[PDB]
């Protein structure tokens, strides 16, 4: 199999802390 | 037996609690949403926008009216506090209890303040403010962000307190739809964030001292920097320490020290003679001055 | 000092003062009338002393340096000696701040900066000072987690407004020493001054305002900002036709 | 005073104030609040000074003419941070935006590290140091044994 | 110990009286406290943490300057052998423990004002008789003198022996590795300040070396490439705030001792020092050594202000005279950067950039100070900042000789 | 990738990199970064256009 | 070589992949690169025990050229460099990157 390893927790914490929603429901969307 | 036991053994602890460390944010004022913004769903749609619908915590309060209020250690992650705090409520409330330290107890009503004793109460409250802020700005692990909003600098990841991370760096905001908050944050300089410099003494070791910029008010910063300055003032090199100990034993028991790098030690164990004289006199004043007091001595 | 057979140099009293005698009218008074004196004595039996003098003996081939080397070894193994140093420092800071606090509540005192002097402080009786001093003393005790008697005893005479430390001893020949014990340069005291200076500008952040208050009927229909008036205040004191109510 | 025939200047150097926001779209009279405030003044002390401020609105609204009595003599409005922050613009009410002066180290192109205006103004975004002191025990300093 | 000192009071820049108001005294030496070791009580790690940017005392050096002026009005006993009063304030006791308003019954004589007053310890016998307790006066008087003797930057002394460092100093320094300069300066001041010490003490030699190392690294001769017994100082990036230095120890090549013992006096020739913490700390630290050991030799009068010409026990022009050098930080920085490139620590492209950054930084300091002076004209009766002229920022001074000395000092 | 809604029936606008709102219609260049941080809006106001 | 090609200021190596986007690696970031290469080799050649771990676990992984030295009390420094001999895998790897 191909090799992977988890990143350090601190890296993951920052990355997960910034993930805006891709699709947001608003009434004015053309 | 109490006095005799007290006078004979000095290893009774009861030393002043000098070392207190903070890993949170060196600030004492909290931005506060006082009046919430209304939610519109039938008419006036689109005039307001919440970061909630984007699953994001806004770096700034977003109520209709926002206030700056004094709240000591409101972001103090880390060690336990000194044990006394100053927490003003928003100006929509009384906030009179914070000014009844003296000359108020049996005199004024619960819902008043003493206008003739204002200066003293204000002074004491500021004193409490000062004492509560006497901590050490401890470092914490830094890291780079592999996200798109990176600035090339490493930042201080508040593991376990993500809301702190959102609050600490307003520059990392994600801005849709140009609100009044956005009109301000959009002017933020890109790289004014995170670690700026460090003292890297030992390979693979934690930096002894680091300089960074983040959310931090000036006043608390000035206080804490003085506090460490005081601590440095009562510290001496190991060579001094061993020499002092040897002298105390009349040069008997002549020990010595190893010779190697001691990166970040701190031994606040000393003072001046004037302080010693002052304490000596004060101690004499505290005790009674009769023959029944000197006898255990 | 141990005097020996010198009649004029015999020390009659060792004395300490909790209060500066300069404040009260005691500049040129007998030292005994201004400082409290110690009093203690231990009656020793001559017989025991004589036996000890004549019945002293030691080991046959004692080496004092060696013996004391073993004896003193356990006594220098811990930070015991340093705690008193730390307590002394805290005592210094507490004393200075307490003096600074009390003085700023009086009209004047031990010459100290008075940034907050614009505020009102009517009661200046010694009772107020005692209450203030206790508040400061308790605050320090809480902050640094102390338990013993800190800064106490100063209020023994019940008037902290003139608290000051000094010591002296009196010789039969009428000679006096009269040493002074002023505090050293503190750190916290300076910061507190800086805080007060800052507060006098940013007081609005503590729900505290400044200036007078007006009361005028105004039937406005548009924007209304009472905290930030745009027009000049009407009928400032001393203006035309403005009256000042009587003191009753 | 309520009849509009008298004007009063209450002299007091400093005091504690209290706010009470209200909707500018409905009728209001500030008299009851003041009368209540007067009803609690003793020789011993006084309650905090009250004030009434309309909530800023995001659209041009129709405001009911209402009566006010109390207002200050200076600009004691420093604690205000911003209004209608989550909105595109403040239409009717007082329009406070985030003042850059408190954030020189975040928006000023000419900001230099290590500067401030501490005695006069407080800046919320600055640069600071952090430390990693260790606290060795006495025996950690020297060879503690017999000498 | 050291049973004698000499001193010199400040100069009035044309004004008729010493330049400080009551508030300055009340704030900087009030509370009936001892003023004798307060110089570091209002300093910290960096300017950003200090209220040195506005209002009263709007400069790094401002407070210590006023202190020196304040002392000039009360050091009469070492000039005329008597305690006096000035504007109603005097010492509480013959030991000069603290200040207080004059008593109403038997006031001391009023001081007759004068400037540049020479001072001798021998004029006040009680000092020696109470040397054990009056020792702190020695340090501060020395510091005041070392500043009063010069316009622009204060004067301090440097020296390097032909011997290697003793082991004791080595161990001491190995515990001061990550410490910034300001904290180091405090300990030196604290050490010599509070109780008499003999010059043949480990700390004395220790601080002496520190002053040497600081200067050697300041000139750029001491770097990661070339170090004194493994030690050297590291300076912050000019792009952010170059006014910071920390100690470092490294496995780089060790410089050889000089062929003969080197020593000289130093000062900053440009007004930048008034608002630059590294200059202040370095001067105070170096001056602390001379305070405990006394002046090794008379200072050369050749390049000193008019009032400094031929001051007894302090300045001279004879054979037994040590020259004093001076420098401007901007040319010094260029020299330091050039040395780095020649050592190969940086490229030529980087060296050009560093010069631009440092010049930009220095310009801000000048712009701040010059604006601050007109805000506090000296005719107002108090001097928070020493006066200067616009051209003073452009003086190159003896900078070329200075780096030449370090060249010879660390071969 | 901020857009600027406007009242009174004016159709919305987009922030030019010169910090000046511009009309959506026309031609545009998106660096990868701005898209990754503003996809939520782009999906609703630009992509339909 | 791998670490040098990810920090765009590091030890001098031919850089065929500089056209690719990459944020400059800090000390922590390079450690992960060092680990992965270490693991790949130990897997490929079936090796037990430490092979390269110390470079990742301690100190800065951004290595340039290893060297050991001892310091004499006389101030003299004796330093011994250990530049590696001619590698073979590195050559073909650089070729693979180029193509």
């Amino acid at each position: 199999d191909i090799i992977t390893r988890p990143t350090s927790d601190s890296i993951a914490a920052v990355a997960n802390a910034t993930k805006p929603a891709a699709v947001v429901s608003d009434p004015q969307s053309m | 037996s109490k006095h005799l036991s007290a006078y004979l053994d000095s290893a009774v602890a009861n030393g002043p609690e000098l070392i207190v460390e903070d890993t949170g944010l060196c600030t004492s004022f909290m931005l506060l949403d006082n009046i919430p913004s209304a939610h519109l769903t039938k008419e006036l749609i689109g005039f307001t926008w919440f970061m909630q619908m984007y699953q994001m915590t806004p770096p700034l309060p977003e109520g209709a009216v926002n206030r700056i209020v004094c709240m000591t250690n409101w972001a103090s992650l880390g060690d336990e506090g000194r044990g006394l705090e100053v927490r003003l409520p928003p100006p929509t409330d009384s906030s009179v209890h914070a000014y009844k330290t003296v000359l108020s107890r049996g005199y004024i009503d619960n819902a008043q303040f003493n206008p003739l004793a204002l200066r003293s109460n204000v002074l004491l409250m500021l004193l409490q403010f000062t004492l509560s802020n006497l901590k050490i700005n401890k470092s914490s692990t830094f890291t780079s962000d592999v996200t798109t909003i990176t600035s090339g600098r490493m930042i201080r990841a508040f593991e376990g307190r993500p809301e702190l991370l959102a609050l600490a760096y307003p520059g990392r905001a994600v801005l849709p739809t140009q609100t009044k908050n956005a009109q301000f944050l959009s002017t933020a300089i890109a790289d004014r964030i995170g670690r700026l410099d460090r003292a890297n003494l030992i390979g693979g070791e934690v930096s002894a001292m680091v300089e960074c910029m983040e959310l931090c008010d000036a006043l608390t910063l000035h206080i804490r920097e003085t506090y460490v300055m005081l601590l440095r003032s009562m510290h001496q090199d190991p060579t001094q320490i061993v020499q002092i100990v040897n002298e105390c034993a009349n040069n008997l028991l002549n020990s010595t020290i190893p010779i190697s790098l001691r990166p970040t030690i701190l031994c606040p164990w000393f003072a001046s003679s004037e302080d010693l004289r002052l304490q000596q006199v004060m101690h004499l004043v505290n005790i009674s001055s009769n023959t029944a007091a000197a006898l255990p001595l | 000092p141990f005097t020996r057979l010198v009649q004029n140099d015999v020390i009659t009293n060792v004395l300490v003062a909790r209060v500066d005698p300069a404040q009260r009218g005691d500049a040129a008074v007998d030292i005994r009338a201004t400082h409290a004196t110690f009093a203690a004595a231990l009656p020793v039996d001559p017989a025991a002393i004589v036996v000890a003098m004549l019945c002293g003996q030691t080991e046959t081939n004692l080496i004092p340096s060696h013996h004391y080397g073993k004896a003193f070894a356990p006594l220098f193994a811990s930070n015991a000696m340093f705690t008193r140093n730390q307590r002394a420092v805290i005592t210094r800071e507490a004393f200075v701040c307490a003096r600074s606090a009390v003085a700023q509540c009086q009209d004047a005192g031990f010459l100290v900066p008075r940034p907050l002097d614009a505020l009102r402080q009517f009661d200046v009786t010694s009772a107020a000072a005692a209450e203030i001093m206790h508040a400061v003393n308790d605050a320090f005790k809480t902050a640094f987690d102390l338990d013993g008697a800190l800064l106490d005893g100063l209020a023994l005479y019940g008037d902290p407004r003139i608290a000051d430390l000094s010591a002296a001893y009196l010789q039969y020949g009428g000679n006096v020493v009269r040493e002074h014990v002023p505090p050293g340069p503190s750190h916290i005291h300076r910061t507190l001054q800086q805080v007060e200076s800052t507060f006098m500008a940013e007081m609005n952040l503590f729900n505290v305002a400044r200036g007078n208050l007006y009361l005028v009927q105004t039937a406005t229909n548009g924007n209304w900002s009472p905290m930030a008036p745009v027009a000049a205040p009407p009928f400032v004191r001393g203006g035309p036709n403005v009256r000042v109510v009587g003191r009753f | 005073v309520k009849a509009g025939r008298t004007r009063v200047l209450v002299e007091l150097g400093h005091y504690v104030y209290t706010l009470h926001y209200y909707d500018p779209q409905i009728s209001l009279d500030e008299a009851p609040i003041l009368e209540e405030w007067l009803s609690k003044i003793n020789p011993a002390g006084i309650p905090p000074v009250p004030f009434c401020i309309p909530i800023p609105q995001v659209y041009p609204c129709i405001t009911a003419r209402r009566v006010h009595y109390a207002f200050t003599s200076e600009n004691n409005n420093d604690s205000l941070f911003s209004t209608n922050a989550a909105s595109i613009d403040t239409a009717f009410g007082e329009n406070a935006a985030v003042s850059p002066l408190r954030w020189p180290g975040l928006v000023d192109p000419n900001y230099r590290v290590g500067t401030n205006d501490l005695p006069n103004r407080i800046t919320l975004y600055n640069s600071l140091y952090r430390y990693n002191f260790t606290y060795p025990t006495l025996d950690g300093i020297m060879y503690v044994r017999s000498a | 110990a050291q049973r004698q000192f000499f001193g010199l009071t400040y100069n009035f820049y044309g004004q008729p009286a010493p330049l400080f108001d009551l508030n300055d005294l009340q704030e900087l030496a009030g509370c009936y406290a001892r003023p004798w070791t307060s110089r570091f009580s209002h300093l910290a790690i960096s300017t950003g943490s200090l209220p040195v940017w506005s209002a009263r005392y709007p400069s790094v050096a401002s407070r210590n300057i006023i202190v020196n002026t304040l002392l000039g009005a009360h050091l009469n006993p070492f000039a005329g052998g008597q305690v006096t009063s000035h504007q109603g304030i005097t010492w509480r006791d013959p030991v000069l423990s603290s200040l207080a308003p004059v008593p109403a019954i038997q006031p001391p004589p009023v001081w007759a004002v004068a400037e540049n007053v020479p001072l001798d310890s021998n004029n006040y016998p009680t000092y020696v008789l109470n040397l054990s307790s009056m020792w702190p006066i020695n340090q501060d008087v020395h510091i005041m003198t070392m500043w009063a003797l010069s316009d622009q930057g204060p004067i301090y002394h440097l020296e390097v022996p032909v011997d290697p460092m003793p082991a004791a100093t080595t161990a001491a320094l190995m515990a001061y590795i990550g410490v910034p300069i300001a904290h180091l300066a405090q300990t030196a001041y604290r050490f010599a300040g509070q109780l008499p010490q003999s010059p043949d003490s480990t700390m004395v030699s220790t601080i002496r070396w520190l002053s040497a190392i600081w200067f050697g690294s300041l000139t750029g001769r001491l770097n990661r490439s070339r170090t004194c017994n493994g030690f050297y100082f590291e300076f912050a990036k000019p792009a952010l705030n170059p006014d910071q230095a920390v100690l470092k120890w490294n496995d780089g090549a060790r410089a050889a001792p000089p062929a003969a013992a080197q020593s000289s006096y130093m000062r900053c020739i440009s007004p930048h020092w008034q608002h630059q913490i590294v200059e202040v700390a370095g001067a105070l630290m170096s001056q602390s050594v001379t305070a405990v050991t006394g002046l090794p030799a008379l200072i050369d009068e050749a390049t000193l202000p008019a009032w400094s010409q031929g001051v007894a026990n302090l300045t001279g022009n004879g054979q037994g005279v040590v020259p004093c050098l001076d420098y401007n930080p901007v040319p010094m920085a260029a020299a330091r950067h050039l040395q780095w490139r020649q050592d190969g620590l940086i490229t030529a492209a980087q060296e050009a950039q560093l010069n631009n950054d440092y010049t930009a930084y220095a310009l801000t300091i000048e712009r701040h100070l010059t604006a601050m002076l007109v805000a506090n004209p000296i005719a107002a009766g108090r001097m928070p900042i020493q006066p200067f002229n616009a051209a003073d920022f452009g003086q190159a001074g003896q900078t070329a000789a200075a780096v030449a000395l370090a060249q010879a000092m660390f071969v | 990738g901020t857009i600027v809604p406007r009242p009174d029936g004016l159709e919305p606008q987009l922030i030019d990199d010169g910090n000046v709102p511009r009309d959506i219609a026309g031609d545009w260049v998106y660096p990868s970064d701005v898209l990754q941080v503003s996809v939520a809006v782009f999906c609703d106001y630009v992509w339909p256009m």
